[PDB]
C-alpha cells in the first residue's frame, strides 16, 4: 500500500563499463560527428539507431523489434545502451543474457516475465520486492530464493490501472536487451510473441554473432537462431569492426574513468593487443596494469608494466591454443 | 447475459492486409488483373472461387485447403479475401504453427481457443466477459444453443488459418482431424512453403508438407506462384497509398528490384523507415536518395547471416 | 464415406468372383481370399489369429473389410480407425483402443471409467437369459505401422477374451523400424504377432477396373458426365492416385454448372486439373524451387 | 479356503503343441528317431535329458537354460517336453519378452504374475478366486504344506524373445531365480551380438548381460531337413482330423524349406476349408498350390510391397 | 530390541564356487610360494595385495581404494576373497556386480547403501540387524516373488543404538571388505556416492574389478580409462592380473574336483585343461558337474575322455555359440 | 545460539597439502625460488600475487580466476596458497564439478552447501555451514537472523574465503547461471575454476562448443592464469618435501628414479608411491628406502594411463 520509497534495485557493476555513454550523439539531421557523448566511431550503425528512435516516438514500432548482428567486441551494447539515454533521461534498461533464462530457481516464464516487468520513478518489477515478500537480509538469502506469486502480480496490475488517469502516475516503456538470442528455444520464443501484443510492452533489442545456425528445441536451421515467423518483423542493424584509430580513442576514455595517466608509448601498445586479440581483454588489463605501477611507485603506467601483465594474465585465444598443443602431445603414443 | 463484447481481436496480425476487399472475380468465374485490392495471381484466385462455392453449396464436409507456395507470394491475402466472399464480417483467426509450444498453457487449449475465435459476436468474445477454462464452456455453449433453438442468433462458420504448418506435431494433427468431422466447424486453411519434411514427434516418417497421410487425403492443394517485377510495383503502390505515403515513380522501381532479390515482405517493410527519414530532410515523398540510404542501414535476414558467416572463417583463424 | 456402394464381396457358393457384383469391381484374388476367412469365422477357428491386408493405398483396403461385415450376418458392427488416431491429447493409448474393442461387440453405445465394469457385470447374467444376444465385430485398423509396442502388447491381451472381435489390420510399408525399439521388422509389427496372422496382398487397379468405379461414384453423386470426359479422368486415375481423381468429381460439377451446361465436358476436367493440384506435383514444385534458391 | 479353481490357462500358446507328450528317450539316455511326438533333434533332446536329471538331483542351484537357434527349430517344443517329463501336471507358461511393456501394468506386476503361473500346488489361480490380497494367500499356502495335505512343486518358465527385455527386468529375473523354490527359467534367442536395451553403448551376446550369462548353460538347436519336415506336418494332420495326401506333403515341405516351419503348419486349416467348399475330403495338390498364392508370410509380402510401391 | 539371535541371512549361491581358498598364500616376508591356501598362480598380483593388506592394518587405506584390472576368467574375485580371510577370522564380504543397482524395486541409492551396510562388521554385519526389525520375511516363493519396504528412520535408530554399545566395551566394530564387480556399469550419479561414503571412519575398503580399456563414462559423453571419473582414478591402486599358463590351469582344475567330489582320469585332465585355454576357465569348471552325471548314468563313476568329448558338444560355451547365429544370419543378409 | 562448533572442514582433500604455507613473495612482488613450501612455478605465482592484492583493494567486484594447465601441475596447491595470504585462517572449500550430480540431493543443494563453507566469521573463526550442523529453508533462515543481529551490535565480521571448483567441464548450463548470479551479490567468496581441456561442448546444449566448457557470458568476467609443466630438477624437490612432512627417510638414487616416473606419468602418481613404498620397506628391515624398493612398487601398482593400455592390447 505504501511502496514508493523503496525503489532502488539497479545493476551498477555489470553495466558499469558503459559509464561514458550519454546517448547516440547525433545531430538534428541524423549525422554522427565522430565524437559525441563519449561514443566513438561506428558511423553506419549509429545512424540506423536514429531512425528506430523516430518510429518509437510517432508509434510505428508497434509489432516490430530491433536486432543487432555483428562481431563480438564491436559495441553491440553501447549502441543499445545509448538508445536508453537518447529516448529519455530516465528509462529502464535491463541487459540479461540468453543463457540467464535457463535456471533452476524458476521456469522460463517466471524468468522472462521478470525481464518484461523490469523495463516498464521506479520499474514495475521493483514493486515486487516489497509488495510481494519480505527479504533483503544477508548473503545466504541471495543464495536462497523465494517466488513471486501470480496473485501478487494481479494486485499490482489492478492497483495502477486506475492511477493511469490520475495523472501523478506516468508510464514509460523502456528497452529490454536480450543478449545471445540463439540460446533461447522456441518454448520461450512463443512468449516474446505473446508479450509484444500488449499496449505497454517495451522495445525489444536482441544481439547475436552467429550465422546460419540451428534453432534450439527443434531440428530446423534458420538465420541467427530466430524462427522465420519472427524474422519477418525485425530491423537488422549491423556493426563494423573497429580500426587502429578508433581503438586508441576508446581506451583513452576508459583510463579517464579509472584515473590512470598512461604514456603515449603505452597507448599504442594497448591497441596492438586490442587489434590482435580482443577489445574486452584490453580494457581488462588496465586495472591490473596500474596495480603493478603502484607497487613500484610511479603513478604512470609505462610500457614495461603492460608487457608484464600481458605475460601474467592470458586471454581466451591463447589459453585454448596451448591446451590444444598439450592434448596433441598427450594423444601421441 | 451480456451481448456487447464488441471487439477482442488481434488487429496487429491482420494490419498489413487492410486493403484486401474481395477476391475480384467476374460473374462468369474468371479473374481480373487488378480488382478489389488483389493484383495478379490469376490461377490461385480462380481456385478460391470454387472453394467459396463448395462452402456455400454445402459440399465442404470434411475437406480443407492447403495453400502451398514460396514465402512472400500472398498466401495470407488469398486466405483473407476468402473470408470476405462469405459476406458480412465472417471471422478470421490467423495463427502460426509454432504458437502451440507455450509452457504456461497446454497445447490442447491454444488450439481450442483458436477454434472458438473463428466461430456480430465470436465464441471467444463471449468467453472473456463471463470470466469477470473447460468448466465455463459447458453453460456458454448451452445458452447459444438455447438461442438458436429459440430462433434468434444465427451461427456462422469462420476461416481458420494455420501458417507454418510443418511445426505442428502429430499429437495436434489428430486434434484438428477430430474437429473437421463436425457440423459447425470452420474451414481449416493451412499454409506451407516446404517439400517433404519429417513429422515432428516420430523422427523417421518423411511425409508431404509435414502433414500425416490421414489428413492429407482430405485436402485440396492450391499453388501460388512468384511475382513478376511488373506486378511487384503494383503491390507496393497500393500499400503506399493506403498508409498515406506519397512516393516518386523513379524511387518505386528501385524498391521493386529489392523485392526480386529478397522476399516481398522486406520491401513493404521499408515503407515506414524510409518515409520517416524523408521527414528529416523536409520532403513529402521519398526519392532514390532515401531508398538507397535505407538499403545500406537495414539488412534482410538471409543477407545478414552472409555477413557474419563470411567473417566467421576469418575471425577464427 | 466413399465406400457406400459396396454390399458384399460378390462371391457365389463355389468361391469364384464374377468380377462385377455388389459394387465390388476387380480385386480378383483378395476378394477370394477374404471368402476363406469368412468360412473360418463361421466355423469358429479364427480365435488367436487376425487378418492383415498389405498393399498400396487407394487399393480397396477399406472396402474389403467393409464388405466383410455385410457378407456376414445382416447387422454387424464395423469400426474403422486409423493408426495415428490413438495419439490424441484427450486420451492416451489405453483409452482409445479400449473404446475400439467396446464398440465392435454396440456396447459403447451402452457405455455412452468404471462404467465399463458395471455393464459387463450387468450383461454377465443378462446374456444367460436370452432376451438380446451378442454378436462379434469386424474391427478394422488402418495404417498399423504407426503404432508402438506399448499398444501392440495390448492387442495380445484383448484378443484372449471370448467376446473379442476379429481384428483386421492394414499397412503399406516394407521393412520399417519398429516404433519404440531399435530393430527392423517387416510391416512395423513385432515378430510375436507376425507369426500368427493371415496376410492378404492386393494388386493395384487396371485401366478398365478404375473406370467402372468412377462410373459408379458419379451415379452416387448424380452427375451426368460425358464419355470423352471418362477416358481422360481415368488417365489421371493411373498416374496420380484414386483419391484425387475422385476429388475432381464435385469440383468439376460446379464449373459446368456455373456456365450452365449440365454435362461435365472434357474441358472442365482439364480445367480443375490445373487449379487443384495433388501431392505428386506440389512436392515436386517446391523441391524444384528450393534447389534453385540454394544455388545462388 | 476355496480349492477348486481348476482351470485358468492361456491355452492358445500351447494349442499348436498338442502332440508333444515327452522327450522320448530310452533307458540308457540316448535319443530315438520318432517317439512321443518329437522328431529329429538328436543332439538337443539328449541335452535336455541331462537338464532333467540335473533338476531332480538338485544340482541346478542358480543356473538357467538358454536355447539358441533359428526360428522354426523347436525352441518351444523342447521347453514343453521338459515340463512334461519332469512330473505330471507341472505348470508351464510361455511368455514373450515384449510383454513387460504395457501401459497400465508396471513391469514389477506383469513379471510377478508370470512367475506364479509356474509354481503349482497354481499360485496364480489362488489369487483369482477371491479377486495386499497376495499376502493373505501366503498364510493360506503356509497351512497346506506343513499339514501335509498339499505339496509345493516348481514348474517351467519360458521366456521367448529375450533380446527385447531391458536391463531392469534382467535384475528382477536374477534376484527371484536364486531361491530354493523358483522354477527353471528357459530362455530362447535367435540373434548374435546385440545391444542391451537400456544401455545403448554396450554389446553383449544374445542380448543378455554378463551377470546372467556366466551362470547359464547353452543348448543349440539345428535346422530341419526336408525328410524331417514331412514328418512334423504328418502328426499335425493326424491330431486335428485333417486327412491329407502324399503329393500334398511333397509340396508342403517345399514351402517349409523356403520360409520356415511355423508357416507350413498355419496353412493346414485354410487349406482344409478350401477342400470342404468343393466337397472333397483330402487336401490334394491343387489346394496347397492355391493357399500358397492367396495367403503370404512376413517375408514375401514385405518384399513384394517394397518393389511394387517403388 | 532383541535381535542378536537372527544372525545370518546370506546368499549361498553367489559365493559357492570360491570356497576352496582360505587366505592369500604369502609368507612372513611377503613373497608367494606358488602353491598355498588355495591359490595357484599370479605371483605379482598376489604380493601386491600384501602391500594393500599392510595399509588396512596400519590405518592408511582411508581415502583410497583398490582396482583389479584383468581379463574375464583369470581370477579377479579370488584375489579379493583372499583379503577377506587374511584380515581376520570373520570379516564380511559382498560380491555385488555393477548391473545389480539398476533395479525397478529400489532406487540407485537404496541399492548402494545396502552394499555399504553389509560390509560393516560388529561383534557381540550391520545390515542383518536392519532386515529383521523392519518386517517378517525370509519365506517361500510368495515372499520371494513379492517384496517389502524399508523405512529410512529404522537405519538411524540402529546406527545410534550401536553408538552406545561400542564405547561400553561390549560391542566391537570392524570394517569389512566390499567388492564391486564390473565397474563399467556404474554411472556418475553413483560414482559421486562412493566419493561421499569413503569420507567416514567406519567405512569399508572398496575393491573394484573391470575388464575394459578406454570406455565412455556412463552418464556423460567423455571417454576415460576404465569408465571411471578423473576424481576417483587419482586415488586408486591398480593391480594387473595375467592370463594363466598350462601348468596353472591343470592345478586349478585339480583343486575343483575334490570340492564336487568327482574322480577324474589322468587323460581327462589333459583335455579339460585344453578347454580352459580355449574358451575360459569358468566354462571348463561348469562342465565338471555335467560330465559326472553322464558317467553315473553309465555305471562306473570314472570320467574318461569319452564323457568330456560328449558334454563338450551338448553344452556350448558363450563364445563358440555366438558365431553360429552370426554365420546363419550372414546367409540371411544375402537375399 | 552457539558459537563453539569447532570441528568442521573434512581433511581428506587437503591431507596432501600440509606443506603449503603461502605464496612466499618478497616486498616488491617478485617470486622466490623456494619459499613457504612452494617450489617452482614462478610465473603463475606472481600472477596470484596480483590477484591477492585485488581482493584487498576491493577491485574484484564480479570477477573470477581460471587456472588452465596440464594435470599434475598444482592448480589446487596454488589456490590454497592464496586462501592463506588473506590473513589469519580464512576458509577454503575445494570440490569437483561432478559432485553436483547426487541422487537424492537437489543440484542447487550441493552448490548452496558449498558456498556456505567458504564464508567465515575471545573470537575464533567459524563458517556459515559450521552453524548449520549445530542447530539441526526454514532451518537455514533462522540462522541468518542470528548473524545479521551480531554485525549490527559490532561483534561478528564476515570474511570471504576461496571456492575452488575443479573439473569445470562437468557443470551443466543450469549451474553456471547460479554461479553467475550468486558471485557478485555483496560478499560472495572468490570463485576459482580449473580446467585442462580446449574446446568442449557445454553440457546441456549439445550444439554449442565453447572454450573450457564455460558459457561465454561468464568467460568475459574471468582472468586466466596458466600453470606450466615441471622439469625434473625441481620435480625431485616436490617429492623431497612430501617425505619430510610424513617422516620418511629416502636415498639419493630413489628420487632420481621417482623423478623419472613423474615425467612419464603425473606428479600425483609419484606422490601415491610414498606410503606403500615405505610400508614395504619396513618389512625388509630397512628404515631408509633404497632404489630396489621404489623399483618394486613401480612394477606392482600401475597408473590409469598404463593399465588402460594392457586391457586393450590383450583384447584383440
Ligand atoms: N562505438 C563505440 N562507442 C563507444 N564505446 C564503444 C564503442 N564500441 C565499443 N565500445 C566499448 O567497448 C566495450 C564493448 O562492450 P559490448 O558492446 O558489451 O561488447 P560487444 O561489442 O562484444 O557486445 C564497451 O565497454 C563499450 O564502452
Ligand atoms: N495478390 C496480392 N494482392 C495484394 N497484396 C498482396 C498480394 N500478394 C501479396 N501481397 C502483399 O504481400 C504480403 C504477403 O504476405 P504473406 O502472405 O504473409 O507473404 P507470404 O506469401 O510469403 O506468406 C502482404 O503484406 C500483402 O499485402
Ligand atoms: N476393387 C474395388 N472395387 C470397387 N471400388 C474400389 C475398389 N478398390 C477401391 N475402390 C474405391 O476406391 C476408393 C479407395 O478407398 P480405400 O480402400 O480407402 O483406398 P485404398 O485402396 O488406398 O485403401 C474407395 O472409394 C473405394 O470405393
Ligand atoms: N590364482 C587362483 N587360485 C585359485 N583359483 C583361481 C585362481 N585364478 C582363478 N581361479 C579360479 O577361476 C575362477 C574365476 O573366478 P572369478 O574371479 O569370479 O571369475 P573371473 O576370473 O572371470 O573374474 C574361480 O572359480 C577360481 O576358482
Ligand atoms: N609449487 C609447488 N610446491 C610444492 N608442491 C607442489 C607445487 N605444485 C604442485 N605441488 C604438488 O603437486 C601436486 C599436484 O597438484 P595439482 O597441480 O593440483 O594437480 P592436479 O591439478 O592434477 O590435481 C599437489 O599434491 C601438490 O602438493
Amino acid at each position: 500500500t505504501k511502496v514508493p520509497e523503496i525503489r532502488d534495485v539497479t545493476r551498477i557493476e555489470r553495466i558499469g563499463a558503459h559509464s561514458h555513454i550519454r546517448g547516440l550523439g547525433l545531430d538534428d539531421a541524423l549525422e554522427p560527428r565522430q565524437a559525441s557523448q563519449g561514443m566513438v566511431g561506428q558511423l553506419a550503425a549509429r545512424r540506423a539507431a536514429g531512425v528506430v528512435l523516430e518510429m518509437i516516438r510517432e508509434g510505428k514500432i508497434a509489432g516490430r523489434a530491433v536486432l543487432i548482428a555483428g562481431q563480438p567486441g564491436t559495441g553491440k551494447t553501447a549502441i543499445a545502451m545509448g538508445m536508453a539515454q537518447a529516448l529519455g533521461p530516465d528509462t529502464p534498461f535491463t541487459a540479461i543474457a540468453g543463457s540467464e533464462i535457463f535456471s533452476l530457481e524458476m521456469s522460463k516464464t517466471e524468468a522472462l516475465t521478470q525481464a518484461f516487468r523490469r523495463s516498464i520513478t521506479v520499474s514495475l518489477h521493483e514493486i515486487d520486492v516489497i509488495n510481494s515478500r519480505t527479504q533483503g537480509f544477508l548473503a545466504l538469502f541471495s543464495g536462497d530464493t523465494g517466488e513471486i506469486k501470480s496473485e501478487v502480480r494481479e494486485q499490482i496490475n489492478a492497483k495502477v490501472a486506475e492511477w493511469r488517469e490520475e495523472g501523478k502516475a506516468e508510464i514509460i516503456p523502456g528497452v529490454l536487451f536480450i543478449d545471445e538470442v540463439h540460446m533461447l528455444d522456441i518454448e520461450s520464443f512463443s512468449f516474446l510473441n505473446r508479450a509484444l501484443e500488449s499496449d505497454m510492452a517495451p522495445v525489444l533489442i536482441m544481439a547475436t554473432n552467429r550465422g546460419i545456425t540451428r534453432i534450439r528445441g527443434t531440428s530446423y536451421q534458420s538465420p541467427h537462431g530466430i524462427p522465420i515467423d519472427l524474422l519477418d518483423r525485425l530491423l537488422i542493424v549491423s556493426t563494423t569492426p573497429y580500426s587502429e584509430k578508433d581503438t586508441k580513442q576508446i581506451l583513452r576514455i576508459r583510463c579517464e574513468e579509472e584515473d590512470v595517466e598512461m604514456s603515449e608509448d603505452a597507448y599504442t601498445v594497448l591497441t596492438r593487443i586490442g587489434l590482435e586479440t580482443s577489445l574486452r581483454y584490453a580494457i581488462q588489463l588496465i586495472t591490473a596494469a596500474s596495480l603493478v605501477c603502484r607497487k613500484r611507485k610511479g603513478t604512470e603506467v609505462q610500457v614495461d608494466d603492460i608487457k608484464r601483465v600481458y605475460s601474467l594474465f592470458l586471454d581466451e585465444s591463447r589459453s585454448t591454443q596451448y591446451m590444444k598443443e598439450y592434448q596433441d602431445a598427450f594423444l601421441f603414443n | 447475459k451480456i451481448e456487447e463484447v464488441k471487439s477482442t481481436t488481434k488487429t496487429q496480425r491482420i494490419a498489413s492486409h487492410s486493403h484486401v476487399k474481395g477476391l475480384g472475380l467476374d460473374e462468369s468465374g474468371l479473374a481480373k488483373q487488378a480488382a478489389s485490392g488483389l493484383v495478379g495471381q490469376e490461377n490461385a484466385r480462380e481456385a478460391c472461387g470454387v472453394i467459396v462455392e463448395l462452402i456455400k453449396s454445402k459440399k465442404m464436409a470434411g475437406r480443407a485447403v492447403l495453400l502451398a507456395g514460396p514465402p512472400g507470394t500472398g498466401k495470407t491475402a488469398l486466405a483473407l479475401a476468402i473470408a470476405q466472399e462469405l459476406g458480412s464480417k465472417v471471422p478470421f483467426c490467423p495463427m502460426v504453427g509454432s504458437e502451440v509450444y507455450s509452457t504456461e498453457i497446454k497445447k490442447t487449449e491454444v488450439l481450442m481457443e483458436n477454434f472458438r475465435r473463428a466461430i456480430d459476436v465470436t465464441l471467444h468474445d463471449l468467453d472473456v466477459a463471463n470470466a469477470r477454462t473447460d468448466k465455463l464452456r459447458g453453460e456458454i455453449n448451452k445458452v447459444v444453443n438455447k438461442y438458436i433453438d429459440q430462433g434468434i442468433a444465427e451461427l456462422v462458420p469462420g476461416v481458420l488459418f494455420v501458417d507454418e504448418v510443418h511445426m505442428l506435431d502429430i499429437e495436434c494433427f489428430t486434434y484438428l482431424h477430430r474437429a473437421l468431422e463436425s457440423s459447425i466447424a470452420p474451414i481449416v486453411i493451412f499454409a506451407s512453403n516446404r517439400g517433404n519434411c519429417v513429422i515432428r514427434g516420430t523422427e523417421d516418417i518423411t511425409s508431404p508438407h509435414g502433414i500425416p497421410l490421414d489428413l492429407l487425403d482430405r485436402v485440396m492443394i492450391i499453388r501460388t506462384m512468384l511475382y513478376t517485377p511488373q506486378e511487384m510495383k503494383q503491390i507496393i503502390k497500393i500499400r503506399a497509398q493506403t498508409e498515406g505515403i506519397n512516393i516518386s515513380e523513379e524511387a518505386l522501381n528501385h524498391l521493386g528490384e529489392i523485392g526480386t532479390k529478397t522476399t516481398l515482405r522486406y520491401s513493404v517493410q521499408l515503407l515506414t523507415p524510409a518515409n520517416l527519414l524523408a521527414k528529416i530532410n523536409g520532403k513529402d515523398s521519398i526519392e532514390k536518395e532515401h531508398v538507397e540510404e535505407i538499403s545500406e542501414l537495414f539488412y534482410d535476414a538471409k543477407s545478414s547471416a552472409k555477413i557474419l558467416a563470411d567473417q566467421q572463417d576469418k575471425y577464427m583463424k
